[PDB]
């Protein structure tokens, strides 16, 4: 048995699937024929098995975002969240109201209105 | 006990400035530490000091800037002649060209370059620089 | 530093840090100047002239230079009672 | 045949603005208390007053199962006739190779000193500002200030440090083990250092805290350049 | 403040302040933030006050403003909630952010390819980033930062206090910090409303 994959192998197979993301199907021998024609590998063997850890890679990049390497979609999707979520667009809810001894800050920095009152119990843990 | 008053005082203020810092409090307070901190004003090392009073003994608050390097004691007090004061000031001081021994004399307190205009020798107290 | 002639010598004369009064080295690396920037003070816009400070790596390491840059801006502005 | 050298090509913003010939002096840099991070900067100012006085080349060697394995570590002493002075070690498998690489660090850690009188004035200071010390572990020194023409007197070893100063005339003592002279010539070193480090009352006035050249040469930095 | 009622704190930005709850700060204490506290509840947690927070912000976003350059006043946080805040802040204003993990040797290297030569430095939390603060006294860096209460001062020269625990209080601040620098810089001046609020500085929070 045995047989992890060396660094040569997951160095390449990253950098051949960033920027030839669409040639890619999920069939091993489709992915081969690929790499051998946007590259050369210079044996035989060894592009039995670049071909192998493409095709299981591409299985997982079609979940959610790998972080060893990117593609364009996934950067879509992360501008997306990053530049409006849905939960808000009022902030936070336009009125929240406080408890004493925040009011008694407030009453000396000329502010008065949009309060509460609750004189919660002594103490910690307690 | 606090056998000698001065030699206690003097290691606060010398501690405090090198922590950064420019009030301090000294205690118990003594005549003698008054006319050393006013000629040690006078050439500038230090700034005005106020006096508390107590009827104990009172206490004293000081302002200092970063000017003084350390001022110690000499104890115990050993004379000086006025022959003997070259061989002093060599081993006490960083330089010729500044830095002040301190003494008494009979014509008061004062710095040794006022001391040898006057020629009077005297009871040796201290330093600073 | 003066001499018979009252001739100037040193090859720099070292600058001297605000709140601690003492000289900082060729080599001292820890030691900043902060430029603070002055505004016109009628509309609250940038208006040239900066107030510049210098702090030393001692104060700055053991964590008293908050206070210190804060003393020099409360003795003049921007700050009123803090 | 071929003629042209192309050498040195900053990677250091310090660098550049020295390449461009904007900073005029170390005094300047020195004055801000910047890091200097590249050699070929004070080889620049520079270059044809700095001499190198190689004081040991010392082995020093581990044990492994394979028996010993030397290092050659050699100490390179630096500086001109006009206040400079530098100090490094280094340590190599061979020998060359470990002193060419102090050669370059002594000149990356130089630093200034400062001269002063003895108590009268007649220009030209001929000896240390004031009696200061220097510690690095359990050697000590004691730079005392002397009269003209007493010459250096002190042992072998911060006798090269303190000529090349230009520090002419000082009186000296030691105190602790001198043989292990590593020890001995970094706190030769430390000392020297302190010289600009110590308040007079000369220096009491007050500083006018004027704007770095990182400032306003800014704009030249705004292209590309780090 | 300085100029008398044109820089300020308005009756607008109170509400935002304790909406987010920016006042409310931790059980522990240091002795470097006795003095921006007022007082305690009678339960654990301690009330900052928000005029003392208000001139801190001021000459902090004043000395942003003094660089001649914007695009070497380096950002950092490495916090997730100080992820999205930070990446606005110098997406807008001309800065260089620098999220995530430090990767340390970038402020004193002259190999790596991610070298830089800032002048200030603004973080989020002293005990997250305690990395690059290191590294700053070795190159001479003035410094900024967001305390807590029981958040210890050293290699900073001025604290902006906050309550920052992961909250509502991060993203609030950090659109603060940038509005500030605009009305000084920037023509974005008027002092009423800007286009661009803080419902995006907040945490991304993940969602359904």
């Amino acid at each position: 048995m045995g047989r992890v994959r060396t660094k040569t192998v997951k160095k390449a197979a990253r950098v051949i699937i960033e920027k030839y993301y669409t040639r890619l199907g999920n069939d091993f021998h489709t992915n081969k024929r690929v790499c051998e024609e946007i590259a050369i590998i210079p044996s035989k063997k060894l592009r039995n098995k670049i071909a192998g850890y493409v095709t299981h890679l591409m299985k997982r990049i079609q979940r959610g975002p790998v972080r060893g390497i990117s593609i364009k979609l996934q950067e879509e999707e992360r501008e997306r969240r990053d530049n409006y979520v849905p939960e808000v667009s009022a902030l936070d809810q336009e009125i929240i109201e406080v408890d004493p001894d925040t009011k008694e800050m407030l009453k000396l920095l000329d502010f008065g209105s949009l309060s509460n009152l609750q004189v919660t119990q002594p103490t910690v843990g307690m | 006990v606090r056998m000698n008053v001065l030699a206690d005082a003097l290691k606060s203020i010398n501690n405090a400035e090198k922590r950064g810092k420019r009030q301090v409090l000294i205690r118990p307070c003594s005549k003698v530490i008054v006319r050393f901190l006013t000629v040690m004003m006078k050439h500038g090392y230090i700034g005005e000091f106020e006096i508390i009073d107590d009827h104990r003994a009172g206490k004293i608050v000081v302002n200092l800037t970063g000017r003084l390097n350390k001022c110690g004691v000499i104890s115990p007090r050993f004379d000086v002649q006025l022959k003997d004061l070259e061989k002093w000031q060599n081993n006490l001081l960083p330089s010729r060209q500044f830095g002040f021994i301190v003494l008494t004399t009979s014509a008061g307190i004062m710095d040794h370059e006022e001391a040898r205009r006057k020629h009077t020798g005297g009871k040796i107290l201290g330093f600073f620089f | 530093m003066q001499s018979n002639a009252g001739e100037f010598v040193d090859l720099y004369v070292p600058r001297k840090c605000s709140a601690s009064n003492r000289i900082i080295g060729a080599k001292d690396h820890a030691s900043i100047p902060m430029n603070v920037a002055e505004v016109d003070k009628v509309t609250g816009r940038f208006n040239g002239q900066s107030k510049t400070y210098a702090i030393c790596g001692a104060i700055r390491r053991m964590g008293e230079s908050d206070d210190s840059i804060l003393r020099l801006a409360k003795s003049h502005g921007i700050v009123s009672q803090n | 045949g071929k003629a042209g050298d192309k050498e040195w090509l900053p990677v250091t913003k310090l660098g550049r603005l020295v390449k461009d010939m904007k900073i005029k002096s170390l005094e300047e840099i020195y004055l801000f208390s910047l890091p200097i991070k590249e050699s070929e900067i004070i080889d620049f100012f520079l270059g044809a007053a700095l001499k190198d006085k190689v004081l040991k080349i010392m082995p020093v060697q581990k044990q492994t199962q394979a028996g010993q394995r030397t290092r050659f570590k050699a100490f390179v002493a630096i500086g001109d006739y006009n206040g400079h002075v530098g100090l490094g070690m280094k340590c190599s498998k061979e020998v060359a190779t470990a002193i060419r690489g102090a050669i370059i660090l002594a000149k990356l850690s130089i630093v200034p000193v400062r001269r002063g009188y003895w108590g009268n004035k007649i220009g030209k200071p001929h000896t240390v500002r004031c009696k200061v010390t220097g510690r690095c572990g359990s050697v000590l020194v004691r730079l005392i200030p002397a009269p003209r023409g007493t010459g250096i007197i002190s042992a072998p070893v911060p006798k090269k440090l303190l000529l090349m100063a230009g520090i002419d005339d000082c009186y000296t003592s030691a105190g602790g083990c001198t043989a292990t002279l590593g020890n001995f010539a970094k706190a030769t070193f430390d000392a020297i250092s302190k010289t600009y480090s110590y308040l007079t009352p000369d220096l009491w006035k007050e500083t006018v805290f004027t704007k770095s050249p990182y400032q306003e040469f800014t704009d030249h930095l705004v292209k590309t350049h780090t | 403040s300085g100029a008398l009622d044109v820089l300020q704190m308005k009756e607008e930005d109170v509400l935002k302040f304790l909406a987010a709850g920016t006042h409310l700060g931790g059980t522990n204490l240091d002795f470097q933030m006795e003095q921006y506290i007022y007082k305690r509840k009678s339960d654990g947690i301690y009330i900052i006050n928000l005029k003392r927070t208000w001139e801190k912000l001021l000459l902090a976003a004043r000395a942003i403003v003094a660089i001649e350059n914007p695009a070497d006043v380096s950002v950092i946080s490495s916090r997730n909630t100080g992820q999205r805040a930070v990446l606005k802040f110098a997406a807008a204003t001309g800065a260089t952010p620098i999220a995530g993990r430090f990767t340390p040797g970038t402020f004193t290297n002259q190999i790596q390819a991610a070298f830089r030569e800032p002048r200030l430095l603004v973080v989020t939390d002293p005990r997250a980033d305690h990395q690059p603060l290191t590294e700053a006294s070795y190159v001479n860096l003035p410094t900024i930062a967001l305390c807590n209460t029981d958040s210890p001062l050293r290699y900073v020269d001025i604290a902006i206090p906050c309550n920052n625990k992961g909250a509502h209080s991060v993203g609030l601040m950090w659109w603060m910090l940038a509005r500030e620098v605009l009305r000084m810089r920037g023509t974005i001046s008027r002092e009423h409303p800007w286009e661009v609020m803080p419902d995006l500085y907040f945490y991304r929070d993940p969602e359904e």
